[PDB]
């Protein structure tokens, strides 16, 4: 969990969104800023999060068995649902793409991040296909 | 035996001692006693190529320090992998074999002076153009926490406890090696923690690397040895609190 958190922190702070967050947040006094000093680095070129264009972005999520397996196993269910949302190309926010390794190791993180993934999916929705599904 | 000790698989318990087994096998120095003749069937690996694939990180440094570069080349072109990459991936383990012998009273006795001599010969030999000598300094600088961790893991202070894997040195030898590494640097600084402070994330890696091997093992003696290594590193870190560890002190 510690290694995954460090990797995710580095990846998020590397991107443009992380830098823009830091510009606003460095004024406030918070121990988290002191903790996150070493992981942050200054680079000429911002980190680029790859975008892959799936042939059918809906096949991964259009599975009734995926939504309701409910075999008395909540952890693997939530992990699979979060992973299926992440591996689709619908998500547009860059920092959400980098949360997969930490999601794979914590169920509470998957539960926390699922509403944000759904909101980001619906925000970029065109022609109401995602909304209907 | 592995089940009684607590290892979930035989491979883990067997590879815990793999370095010692390889060194002792090579120490026989007989024609019939070769790395190919090693009983990999004791491991679950079915064939020699699988054993090479799973243990090259351990076998290569011994061949390199013993100067059998033809042997590691043979391993490379039977394993169908980049020989350059194979030699590069094992660089810290080789460095903890050459480097520590320079900084501790060379030619003090006829016994330990030959280790210095062969280490110097090997290190000067890889400086050639055919080997890593073109970018050896870049490889040294690039991943410095790796050499630091591998040097730290050789700690062994002489009570009534098992010795670690065969390459082990006392604490003062490790400190002398760190001093030599800092001195050999281009800017020639007195403390290794200065160059270690150039990248503040390095302290994160080292403390994790000591931690990881602490959690993977369940033997009490090995845990105590890892705790001693951790104490050594933390004391060394606290010794450089005057200037701060490059903003990573908190």
């Amino acid at each position: 969990v510690r290694s995954a958190a460090v990797t995710c922190l580095k990846n998020i702070l590397a991107t443009k969104t992380g830098h823009s967050f830091w510009e606003i947040y460095k004024m406030t006094t918070d121990p988290m800023l002191a903790y996150l000093q070493p992981f942050r680095t200054s680079r000429k070129k911002f980190l680029e999060v790859p975008r892959f264009d799936k042939e059918n972005p809906f096949e991964g999520l259009d599975d009734i068995n995926l939504w309701i397996p409910l075999s008395e196993n909540h952890d693997i269910w939530i992990k699979t649902l979060t992973c299926a949302f992440l591996d689709s190309g619908g998500t547009k926010c860059e920092i959400l793409q980098l949360l997969k390794p930490m999601c794979e190791v914590k169920t509470d993180f998957c539960q926390t991040v699922l509403p944000y993934l759904i909101h980001d999916i619906l925000l970029q929705d065109t022609n109401e296909s995602w909304r209907n599904l | 035996v592995s089940e009684t000790f607590g290892y979930r698989r035989l491979e883990d318990f067997m590879a815990s001692h793999l370095d010692y087994l390889v060194l002792e096998w090579l120490n026989l120095q007989d024609t019939e006693y070769n790395l190919s003749s090693f009983p990999f069937i004791l491991l679950n690996y079915t064939n020699i190529e699988d054993f090479y694939r799973s243990c090259y990180k351990v076998l290569i440094p011994h061949l390199v320090i013993r100067s059998h570069f033809d042997e590691v080349k043979s391993i490379a072109n039977q394993i169908q992998e980049d020989w350059k990459s194979l030699l590069t991936d094992c660089f810290p383990k080789i460095l903890v074999n050459i480097l520590p012998y320079f900084a501790y009273e060379g030619t003090r006795d006829s016994g330990m002076a030959q280790q210095r001599e062969t280490a110097t010969k090997v290190y000067d030999m890889l400086k050639s153009e055919n080997l890593l000598g073109k970018q050896i300094d870049h490889l040294f600088i690039s991943n410095l926490p790796e050499i630091v961790v591998e040097l730290l893991m050789t700690l062994h202070e002489p009570d009534l406890d098992p010795a670690p894997n065969p390459p082990h040195f006392p604490s003062h030898v490790i400190k002398a090696t760190f001093a030599y590494i800092s001195n050999c640097h281009k800017t020639k600084l007195k403390s290794i923690l200065e160059i270690l402070s150039k990248s503040p994330d390095s302290y994160q890696k080292i403390l994790l690397a000591i931690c990881e091997q602490a959690a993977e093992t369940n033997n009490v003696y090995k845990k105590h040895r890892i705790l001693k290594i951790y104490h050594l590193f933390v004391s060394l870190l606290l010794k450089d609190i005057k200037s701060g560890l490059g903003g990573a002190w908190a």
